[PDB]
């Protein structure tokens, strides 16, 4: 009986009403069409309810399952009766008696004392909006009632009790968010449960640092996967590669007791949007443009990748123990990025673009409770870090540590709102001969917010 | 000095650790000191020199302070406890109790494969020291010498023990093959003790038969076995029960599945305790009743599909054995009532009818009698029809008491066999026939007949014995013209229909060939109809204890039942129940009017008279409550003048339910004192949990009142169509309502208010103006008066319903 | 043969949204041909 292992959070999606439309009180229904049934949850949410998280399984959502029959608030019980294939689950809310109901098919669910409420005797707070969950291959339909002729067993059960639909009385349509897999850089917050940031100001004989430690390793509580972190701000290359420095350097350094060969140090484009919980500096997104002449003779090869980086297993190879002191410079003027270790430069080095921002960043496996930290020191002919981040601090030789400069996660799961309208695409096959149409023609435009450091 | 510390420690120092216990919950950063303490408390409680009172603080301290820790925490004392309980030795009570209350807590801490909550799971070396305690006890309690008082208490021990430890553990420690299974080892010594026990019963039973007295040489393995194997044995299959009862197929447990071996060590063990007591009641004596409950979890356990297709031959010739021994007893009780002995029939009322129920309802439960009761089974269970219906319909002094037992096991039998008995006839076309399977020259040298229709001839056909029960309800008879119709022939009857409708031609809109039955709709509907018009015939007499179970056994016909029973069954039986009703209230209030005079002697009249309503209430409504859960959405979506009678009669009997105080009194006393299962009727997944305890008491609720759901589902069909003006008249008069007033009253009123049907007009509620163009229904003239009448009957339904509701919220 | 979106969370067809979950890589057309290792597989010598 070899069983495959259960679907990852990052796979199942969250779709989601907008927190601007919850509801404090008044009597609301909806309705969940199941088109394809399998394991899919429906029901409400708070306003802080997180798409890496199960549907119900901490206190944000009340969500009924209905592929094993089971209701979710805080943890799982049973309820009610699982559905078919083209079912309708109605999701009923009386926030002026704090209960919910949930009915299958216009029947209503009953508990397993006879109860028709799911859930009762629940705090009101910022509100709720409908949610639902669709897992790998499911399809479903939201009705939440813009036009209440459209639904299936409103008549049945919940217009005569008093429920009126969630979408009555308004004019446009109610917009929508989904969950969507993009790990982004994300501030580590002061409650972040594995991640501890200490800030430490320069003195005389030390440059400022900024110290990452581990909280939960060496307990019962540990989880040793992998930790994607970056600096807040990027460093920026010249426009044309071709006041007398032009070099830019900062340094990481490896407390003891952290193994080196699990650590990779180097630097991040701000398209790196990858998470995994086994690291390997091979499976980099790397290509080659080659551009040539009309007699097939090479010209220009440019390689382009998104993680310029080295890996602190081939230092102990090329060279508890020692503190491990890694050192990272770009020549801006030029685009190269060349690495040293305790002071010996490596073989390692780097080409990239003009135009190019990159951010230092640290990926590692936590092997002890100290993990590292970043020195935002200077050498000789070469800025600190806040020198080429911040023009303001170009011209001053002292390095420095400004609040806005800050360490960063990756965070796989995200919020994304759904567009208002997409554009028609029609697809048809013409002939044998002609082949396969595609054709698009009503314009469609958006206004795009742009984040200039993050691109 | 040693017993001034001692004075010190127990006056002082426990006492107050023993009030201090809920703060030993979540100490995780203190594993070191919360040990030394358990470790020294321990040691403390094996005093060589204290008192009686100083022993037992020690032992309520340290079982106050360990039922509030973490599995986690308790490993370095159950590493203590694993040497030192098997001795079994004096001051074991409290280890043995410290066990139970430990295990019986956290059972999904070791049990379920998703942990207890945010406690976490096992580690295999945990699981390794509670198997090893359980085989330390298990095998120092078997060749320990009888005590009432060390087994009284070891019992629940192993009971906690063995509930907790997953049935399918592995334990690689030599001093992986499915044969390293903790169920199967437990299954491999409960097999071993009862062949043993077998030999010892045969030997005591020689004993007994030669007429001496002496005491039995081997005592102490029949206490061993009757005091403490059946009752774990019982335990263990009452928490797995799912897990032997799961395949690949079906994933019914979440712990895994049974292999092959298990299941036919299972099915092993069954027969083996079935042939134990055959015909060995009263040398069991009071231990005839553990055996009886084991052997009832043991048949509801029962994969027969996995062992008759893969197991030894061995098993097999046991469970064939087994149903032709069940036959062999049963001819012989009918072959001794019909000659005018009492062992036999003592065996047959407490070890063979009940025993054969719960291994028909089992195999009906689970779909094994299609793939189970072919060939020599098959004729086994056609000689135990033939008795029992030959038991169930004759004329003796035993049929008249055991006779709803009879019935019980006939319809168990009905629902579970895969010919139809009933219509002989169209046997040529039934695969599963003997007939259609075997060769005469096998059906000869069994010695069955080579014509079906000899099987049963004692057995009426289908039309024989519909027409007798037609014949029997529309002549008006009473239960004691027709005992053997009611309680045997009619629950059979709804059984074999259930089964066979889906068989039939209705149920398979392809011909397919012919079928093998001609059961219809229309049969269920027409035996549906006289089961209702037998329960309106014996409306109000003093003594009727069947129609508690007539509203069991017709339960799934109701489900094919026509709607023309509406007009013609249902309406005027509820309405001589609301008619009986609107009586009994109006002589309560004219009794309770008169302050003064002999009023014992009429409350208790009144009382007989509530008693009697409530029965009869409760032997029509669950069959109303599904007749309604069938036809509700085909009412609303056509409304008719019958629906709506209905809905008004059901509102007014539970007005009146509401308004008097001794209608609730005795529809509580009759649910409690019948142990009336509402949640059956009402309810119409995974045992993942425990709950042993049970309260009578707690079986009724307001929630789960029949004249409440009878209510609460008919509303929906009083609140149709109504306008948005008509809920504001509603409204308007439910808040009149609310002020105490009459019906008088509210409808003047809403008569004097009768401009709010222009709030249909609103256009905040124009959102309304549609929902309802589906249905025919809206086409009538306008007149006040009828919608004055139907807005108060709504409003007082709701207003009483949402009255009632409140308080149960809570 | 289809024309396809690369990747859809909704799909609209008669005015009607359907919410679509993540659905796994599908005519991966990879066949990598595994047959059952028999190396070290010693018939006995009786059934020569």
């Amino acid at each position: 009986d070899p069983a495959v292992e259960k679907v990852s959070i990052d796979k199942i999606r969250f779709f989601r009403v907008e927190w601007s439309y919850a509801v404090r009180s008044g009597k609301w229904y909806f309705e969940f069409e199941v088109v394809t049934g399998g394991d899919m949850r429906v029901g409400w949410a708070r306003p802080g309810c997180r798409p890496d998280i199960e549907l119900g399984a901490d206190d944000q959502a009340f969500v009924f399952e209905g592929s094993r029959g089971q209701r979710w608030h805080q943890g799982s019980g049973y309820f009610g009766r699982t559905w078919q294939p083209g079912d309708v689950v109605g999701c009923m809310i009386n926030l002026d008696d704090a209960s919910m109901i949930f009915t299958l098919n216009g029947e209503l669910l009953i508990t397993n004392k006879g109860s028709e409420l799911a859930f009762a005797d629940y705090e009101i707070e910022n509100g709720f909006v409908p949610i639902c969950s669709l897992g790998l291959s499911q399809i479903g339909r939201m009705n939440l009632g813009m036009d209440a002729s459209t639904f299936k067993f409103y008549t049945m059960c919940g217009l005569q009790e008093g429920f009126e639909p969630f979408a009555v009385n308004m004019n446009r349509d109610v917009a929508m968010w989904f969950s969507k897999r993009l790990p982004t850089f994300v501030n580590v917050p002061k409650d972040h449960p594995h991640i501890e940031v200490v800030r430490i100001d320069g003195t005389m004989d030390s440059p400022p640092c900024l110290k990452v430690t581990h909280k939960t390793f060496g307990t019962q509580n540990s989880n040793a996967s992998m930790i994607y972190c970056r600096l807040s701000m990027p460093v920026e290359c010249h426009s044309s590669f071709s006041h007398t420095t032009t070099q830019c350097y900062y340094a990481i350094r490896i407390f003891a007791g952290q193994d080196p060969s699990c650590v990779w140090v180097g630097w991040v484009t701000p398209d790196y949007h990858l998470y995994s919980e086994k690291f390997d500096l091979n499976k980099n997104c790397t290509v080659t443009v080659t551009l040539g002449d009309e007699r097939g003779r090479v010209h220009e090869s440019v390689k382009r990748s998104n993680c310029y980086m080295v890996w602190g297993g081939d230092i102990v190879a090329t060279s508890s123990n020692v503190d491990l002191e890694i050192g990272c410079l770009v020549d801006l003027a030029m685009g190269m990025l060349s690495f040293s270790a305790n002071g010996r430069e490596l073989g390692t080095c780097y080409q990239v673009e003009p135009n190019t921002k990159v951010f230092p960043a640290v990926f590692l496996q936590p092997t002890s409770t100290a993990l590292f930290q970043f020195e935002l020191g200077k050498l000789k002919n070469a800025m600190p870090l806040s020198a080429a981040i911040f023009k303001s601090e170009e011209k001053n030789p002292v390095p420095q540590c400004p609040p806005r400069l800050d360490v960063q996660t990756i965070q796989p799961v995200l919020w994304s709102r759904m567009p208002s309208s997409f554009l028609k695409v029609e697809t048809e096959r013409v002939s044998e001969r002609h082949g396969w149409a595609v054709q698009c023609l009503e314009p469609l435009q958006m206004m795009a917010l742009h984040i200039p450091e993050e691109n | 000095a040693a017993l001034a510390l001692n004075r010190y420690l127990c006056s002082a120092v426990l006492p107050l650790l023993t009030r201090c216990a809920p703060l030993f919950a979540g100490t995780e950063h203190y594993t070191s000191l919360i040990d030394s303490t358990l470790q020294t408390i321990y040691r403390l409680s094996k005093g060589r020199s204290l008192t009686k009172a100083q022993r037992d603080t020690i032992e309520e301290c340290l079982l106050a302070i360990c039922n509030h820790l973490r599995p986690s925490m308790l490993q370095q004392l159950l590493r203590r406890l694993v040497f030192d309980v098997p001795q079994l030795n004096e001051y074991c009570k409290m280890p043995l109790k410290l066990l139970t209350n430990h295990y019986e807590q956290c059972w999904k801490y070791y049990c379920l494969p998703s942990g207890w909550g945010s406690y976490g799971l096992a580690v295999e070396e945990e699981l390794h020291l509670t198997e090893k305690l359980f085989w330390g006890i298990f095998d120092s309690l078997s060749h320990k010498k009888y005590d009432p008082d060390l087994f009284r208490m070891a019992l629940p021990c192993l009971s906690a023990i063995a509930g907790a430890l997953p049935p399918d553990y592995l334990d690689t420690r030599i001093s992986s093959s499915m044969e390293k299974r903790f169920a199967y080892k437990f299954l491999k010594k409960i097999l071993k003790y009862v062949d043993s026990a077998q030999e010892f019963i045969a030997h005591l039973e020689a004993i007994v038969s030669s007429g001496k007295t002496e005491k039995s040489p081997h005592d102490q393995e029949i206490k061993f076995f009757a005091k403490v194997l059946l009752p774990l044995v019982d335990q263990y299959f009452t928490n797995h029960h799912l897990y032997f009862l799961s395949s690949p197929l079906k994933p019914l447990s979440s712990s895994g599945y049974a292999s092959h071996k298990e299941k036919e060590m299972v099915a092993s063990l069954f027969c083996k305790l079935a042939a134990l007591v055959r015909h060995r009641i009263s040398l069991f004596g009071s231990d005839s009743t553990t055996m009886v409950s084991c052997l009832h979890i043991l048949a509801q356990t029962l994969d027969t599909r996995t062992v008759m297709k893969s197991g030894s031959e061995l098993v097999k010739a046991g469970l064939r054995a087994f149903f032709e021994n069940a036959a062999e007893d049963l001819e012989k009780t009918s072959e001794n009532l019909k000659l005018g002995v009492s062992q036999n029939i003592n065996y047959t009322t407490v070890a063979l009818l009940p025993i054969l129920t719960s291994i028909f309802e089992h195999v009906a439960q689970h779909q094994f009698g299609v793939d189970l009761l072919l060939g020599d089974v098959q004729i086994s269970c056609y000689h135990i029809l033939c008795s029992l219906y030959s038991l169930g319909t004759g004329k003796n002094i035993y049929v008249e008491r055991q006779r709803p037992a009879l019935g019980e096991c006939l319809a168990s039998l009905a629902a579970a066999i895969p010919v139809a008995f009933l219509e002989p006839t169209l046997n040529r076309y039934n695969p599963l026939s003997v007939f259609n399977t075997k060769t005469p020259r096998e059906r000869s040298i069994l010695g069955m007949p080579d014509t079906v229709e000899e099987m049963c001839p004692d057995i009426p056909q289908l039309e024989g014995l519909m027409k007798e029960i037609s014949d029997l309800a529309e002549s008006g008879a009473r239960y004691t013209e027709m005992p053997h119709v009611i309680e045997v022939i009619l629950p059979m009857l709804c059984n074999y229909l259930s089964y066979w409708w889906e068989r039939g031609p209705e149920h398979l809109p392809p011909s397919t060939g012919p079928w093998c039955t001609k059961v219809t709709s229309e049969h269920l509907s027409v035996i549906l109809g006289n089961i209702l018009k037998i329960i309106n015939n014996n409306l109000g007499i003093d003594e009727a204890s069947w129609m508690k179970r007539i509203a069991v056994y017709a339960q799934p016909i109701i489900s094919k039942a026509r709607p023309d029973l509406l007009k013609s069954h249902f309406i005027p039986t509820l309405e001589k129940l609301k008619k009986k009703a609107v009586k009994t209230v109006q002589e309560e209030e004219q009794l309770k009017a008169d302050t003064k005079g002999d009023t014992q002697e009429a409350e208790l009249l009144i009382l007989d008279e509530f008693a009697v309503l409530c029965r009869d209430l409760y032997a029509f409504y669950p069959m109303l409550i599904r007749y309604v859960d069938n036809n509700r959405s085909n009412w609303l979506k056509s409304p008719s003048a019958d629906s709506d009678q209905l809905f008004r009669m059901v509102a007014e009997v539970f007005i009146l339910w509401c308004k008097s105080h001794n209608f609730k009194r005795e529809e509580q006393n009759f649910v409690i004192q019948n142990e009336i299962n509402n949640l059956a009727f009402l309810t119409g997944g995974q045992d993942q949990e425990r709950k042993k305890t049970k309260r009578r008491g707690d079986l009724y609720s307001i929630q789960t009142s029949l004249i409440v759901a009878a209510l609460k589902k008919m509303l929906p069909i009083g609140l149709n169509m109504c306008t948005p003006g008509d809920q504001e008249l509603i409204s308007l008069a439910k808040s009149r309502y609310s002020y105490r007033d009459t019906d008088e009253e509210v409808k003047e009123h809403l008569r004097n208010n009768l401009h709010l049907q222009e709030k249909s007009d609103d256009p905040a509620v124009k959102w309304q103006l549609n929902l309802y163009k589906d249905v025919l229904k809206s086409e009538e003239p306008f007149n006040a008066e009828k919608t004055i009448e139907r807005v108060q009957r709504i409003s007082a339904a709701v207003f009483h319903l949402e009255q009632v509701e409140q308080p149960l919220r809570s | 043969m289809r024309l396809e979106p690369v990747k859809e969370y909704k799909r609209d067809a008669e005015g009607i949204r359907d919410l679509l979950g993540t659905t796994q890589s599908l005519s991966q057309a990879s066949f990598i041909p595994c047959p059952i290792d028999t190396s070290q597989v010693v018939l006995p010598p009786h059934l020569e």
